[PDB]
């Protein structure tokens, strides 16, 4: 089973993503393809709640990931496609569905505006994803509508025995450039169900909460 | 009312991207750049570092109706030299000498409270 | 669900002997003493139904899970050449 | 999002058999069985939308459906497995009665699905209908199921009923569907479509703009139609049944 | 018919007589409408290769292609001129020669295939290769200087050190004085792994006299030469039984003890540093 874990910088440097890429570059075994990434935030238009009930709700758009939106509330996830090679051949076959879908995101902002508006949006592009030995790391620069906002670093690995290990020399790393307040996170959304993108979309959110 | 919002003048809009760069059609090597969201402070000083290259041929902006923050630069180099290459060098140099400043500025400062 | 479809999935799958790619594997055990017998497996296929690909793995006798060394070839000349290679580095094994 | 373009109709099940061979004379190809379980969910009325924008009808309310496929073991009894899986057996699928009941749904909580009111204007020939489609692949969590996602969003089930009939591919991406339909409650199941088989031919439009594809594919309906006369009549529906808005109920069955 | 097969060969037989007259492809005696194209299939081995023109629609194929040689002939296929041709042999010579050498490092070594040089090292095509091993001294890799000509090749093999520093690669430093010039075909295996064992101990010396010149000490090495030509100590020479695990080092006294002038006349000029591994 892979392990993945995520880690924000919020006080880092335009040239940040630099400096962590050649302190690495010893280890540095490959690069491969650029990767993207998206964030919204929804929020709830009705005044009529519950006190125990959340207002907002999270989506996670991964690019690489074959264009996959996660949508996330009160840690409960929800897994949602866009593509036509992602569709189950029976639900093309039998009829309950016409072969085009659309993604969620378009649903939530055209026909339920009434019930969700959004609220921001932080988007990241031109991610840089190195293989170093028995690891992938991906680094990308973050974007909301003010300006630069921080350093994100996603690791991924197939092996879990010495995840831990790798954490801590990436954090080590990071120590020598001084950027000495990261935020990590390694959490698992369902300690028996285990789904890999849902856990990765849930330690992305609680990375970039405030 | 038709006054538009402030807040136009420093946010861009969804879509839009901050640097735009084309080919010239008239002179080779020649690149016209839009920039979004900025004004005279920042082509001014743009223009005047790149006018310290000597492989720089030419280097003008202007800012065509006061209503709009955008600007527009131009820039032509010599044969074998990349405008973009220019443009990283000016902004490496206008850097280093800013930093430069601020440390110059600190120390007076601190020297200056010594002396109150 | 229909007898049609499953029908055709039945006899069509019924080709694939002669429709799947050919593959062939050789394991080559080396009698050795000092309980260190190296293992060569040679695998051969053809990807594109016409060129040949050598699948190299050679395990030294130290470990079971310790490759000492796995590669492909393409051209059979450099598959002797590498042959030739390995059954000297043997040699030298079983003269040091 | 897709343009549909539909016909529709319905036949008695005497004609039933007779029907089927005429459309393998034509089409080429045999039926092939499928199934489906639709659950309508409507927005909770425990909360005020106000959102709703009363003075410029910005939006008004609607109904999300949600689709899936059940294996053919919830619906064949202990007297039917002797017999293939094939289209003989919607023959013996004339009593309102069936193996699938309400526990075995209520213990299985896809497709995401809304629709629009057909468009207006007495000079359209086929009923064109608008739909907006997403797919729900899995989902994790201390709460992960379909009620407690809708009920998430803000939705609230309504009903359901089960779809059991027959499929004709034909050219041009012309699709012709035999359905029968059980509704079904804890009070019991029921067979609206009771001594008899709805037809439906349809085609599905990827982009709305094309308008020379959406005149190939109403000239290929009509087509069809023509060539099925004195046999069955395919009929435009009421447009004003075909509306599943939330502030007005009727349901076309 | 007829005209149009006649038109067809004549085409083909004046490229080929322009491909003939550029002097890339040698002629083939037994077929006049087969060229023959000269490539080192291994260091010493040196074999022609069958190219062959379509009657159809002409296009540049090997009997029996490779998927790197099938990418260069579909490179061939929309060349538009003679240099531009004369470059893709040019290049399809060199990179088999690199895909060789590449493959026997890696039967056997870590390759970079990241690093790009400003500038190339000085030593007719030059390629340079950097290799390194996941136990050696940081920043340390082995160096070789690929030079390609026209009927001959050689390898320059060097020890240098190079670092990465906002995106760009600097040499931090390179050595000429140990530069390894070896033709292409005696190098074998085994003589790679003897350089693969050499190497360790020659980079232990150049780091060694890295940091001697960051002490600003100057130094010699007693290379193996150096030893045999007994121009050394003679007790220093003892207990070197041939090992490569013991290194000899010439030191100034001067320069060991960073301008001590007064300490020059009670010990000689010249210290020996014997380190044993």
């Amino acid at each position: 089973m892979g392990k993945s874990a995520v880690i924000f910088v919020e006080r880092a440097t335009p040239a940040t993503l630099t400096e962590l890429k050649d302190a690495l570059s010893n280890s540095i075994l490959s690069v491969r393809d650029p990767w993207s990434i998206d964030f919204r935030t929804y929020r709830c238009s009705i005044k009529n709640l519950p006190a125990d009930v959340s207002k907002l709700m999270y989506s996670i758009t991964f690019h690489h990931h074959g264009r996959q939106t996660v949508l996330i509330k009160d840690n409960s996830a929800m897994v949602t496609t866009a593509a036509a090679a992602d569709i189950p051949p029976a639900l093309v076959f039998n009829g309950s569905s016409t072969g085009v879908p659309e993604s969620i995101d378009t649903i939530l902002s055209s026909k339920l505006s009434n019930i969700w508006m959004q609220r921001q949006l932080i988007k990241g592009d031109a991610g840089e994803t190195l293989i170093l030995d028995g690891l992938t790391v991906r680094l990308v620069n973050l974007f909301s509508s003010t300006g630069f906002k921080g350093l994100l670093i996603e690791l991924q690995a197939d092996e879990a025995g010495e995840f831990e290990t790798k954490i801590a020399g990436i954090e080590g790393h990071l120590a020598e450039i001084r950027a000495k307040e990261y935020k990590t996170s390694s959490d698992s959304l369902g300690p028996d169900t285990s789904n890999e993108i849902c856990d990765l979309a849930y330690q992305y959110v609680r990375a970039l909460e405030l | 009312m038709n006054a538009p919002d402030r807040f136009e003048l420093f946010l861009l809009g969804e879509g839009e991207s901050k640097l735009k760069i084309d080919p010239d059609t008239k002179a080779p090597n020649a690149v016209v750049i839009t920039f979004e969201k900025e004004d005279h402070t920042l082509g001014n000083l743009i223009r005047a570092e790149l006018l310290n290259d000597r492989k720089v041929l030419f280097a003008a902006y202007k800012v065509e109706h006061p209503f709009f923050a955008r600007f527009k630069l131009r820039i032509q180099t010599t044969e074998g030299y990349d405008p973009k290459d220019a443009l990283k060098n000016a902004c490496n140099s206008i850097i280093n000498k800013l930093g430069a400043l601020k440390t110059n500025f600190e120390t007076e400062w601190n020297l200056q409270t010594l002396a109150a | 669900d229909d007898e049609n479809i499953t029908k055709l999935n039945k006899e069509i799958r019924a080709f694939d002997k002669l429709l799947n790619i050919p593959r062939r594997e050789l394991k080559i055990n080396l009698p050795l003493t000092e309980h260190k017998s190296p293992n060569l497996s040679l695998m051969l296929e053809s990807p594109n139904y016409c060129n040949a690909l050598i699948h190299i793995k050679f395990s030294a006798g130290t470990e079971a899970n310790a490759v000492s060394f796995d590669t492909t070839f393409s051209d059979f000349k450099e598959v002797e050449d590498f042959l030739h290679f390995i059954v000297a580095e043997y040699i030298q094994q079983k003269k040091v | 999002m897709v343009q549909q373009l539909s016909l529709f109709g319905s036949i008695g099940d005497d004609g039933y058999d007779l029907l089927i061979s005429t459309l393998t004379t034509i089409s080429g190809n045999p039926p092939l069985l499928y199934n489906s379980l639709c659950t309508v969910w409507k927005p909770n009325p425990s909360y005020d939308v106000e959102n709703v924008n009363s003075r410029n009808q910005l939006v008004e309310p609607n109904r999300i459906k949600l689709s899936k496929e059940v294996p053919f073991s919830y619906l064949i009894d202990e007297t039917m497995m002797d017999k293939p899986l094939n289209f003989r057996i919607l023959k013996s699928f004339t009593n309102d009665k069936i193996p699938l009941n309400y526990a075995m749904t209520r213990n299985i909580l896809w497709s995401l699905q809304i629709s629009d009111i057909p468009a207006a204007g007495n000079n359209r020939s086929v009923s064109m209908q608008t739909i907006a489609e997403t797919i729900i692949l899995s989902s994790a969590g201390k709460n992960s199921s379909v009620s407690s996602l809708m009920n998430g969003l803000g939705y609230v089930f309504e009903f359901q009923y089960l779809t059991i009939g027959v499929k004709f591919f034909m050219k041009h991406g012309l699709i012709l569907e035999l359905q029968k339909i059980w509704q079904i409650e804890e009070a019991g199941n029921s067979q609206i479509t009771s001594g008899g088989f709805l037809l439906k031919a349809y085609i599905n439009v990827s982009r709305g703009t094309d308008i020379d594809r959406i005149n190939y594919t109403e000239t290929a309906l009509m087509n069809l139609k023509k060539e099925l006369q004195g046999y069955i009549e395919l009929s435009v529906p009421d447009r004003q049944s075909m509306d599943s808005r939330v502030a007005h109920g009727n349901i076309l069955i | 018919e007829g005209i149009l097969d006649e038109i067809m060969f004549n085409h083909a037989r004046i490229i080929r007589s322009e491909l003939l007259a550029r002097d890339i492809f040698q002629e083939d005696e037994e077929n006049s409408d087969v060229l023959l194209f000269q490539l080192p299939t291994t260091c010493v081995s040196m074999a022609p290769i069958q190219l062959k023109i379509d009657l159809l629609s002409g296009q540049f194929y090997f009997r029996n292609p490779t998927p790197l040689l099938s990418n260069y002939a579909s490179k061939i296929n929309r060349a538009e001129g003679p240099e531009e041709l004369a470059r893709i042999l040019q290049q399809l010579k060199l990179d088999k020669i690199i895909h060789v050498l590449t493959t026997m490092f890696e039967n056997t070594w870590s390759c970079s295939r990241i690093i790009k040089i400003d500038k190339p090292i000085r030593t007719l095509l030059q390629r340079d290769l950097f290799i390194r091993l996941p136990h050696w001294p940081l920043n340390w890799y082995l160096i070789l200087s690929i030079i390609s000509s026209k009927t001959s090749c050689v390898v320059e093999k060097r020890i240098g050190k190079i670092v990465s520093q906002r995106g760009k690669w600097n040499l931090k430093y390179l050595d000429n004085s140990n530069v390894m010039t070896v033709k292409l075909e005696s190098i074998t295996y085994q003589k790679i792994m003897i350089l693969q064992r050499t190497i360790l101990n020659r980079i232990i010396n150049h780091m060694l006299i890295d940091s001697l010149n960051q002490l600003e000490i100057r130094n010699k090495i007693c290379s193996s030469e150096m030893i045999n030509e007994q121009k050394l100590p003679q007790y220093i020479i003892q207990g070197s039984n041939t090992n490569d695990n013991i290194s000899i080092i010439t030191l100034e006294l001067e320069s060991f003890l960073e301008g001590s002038k007064a300490l020059n006349s009670i010990l000689e000029s010249s210290m020996f540093l014997r380190i044993d591994y």
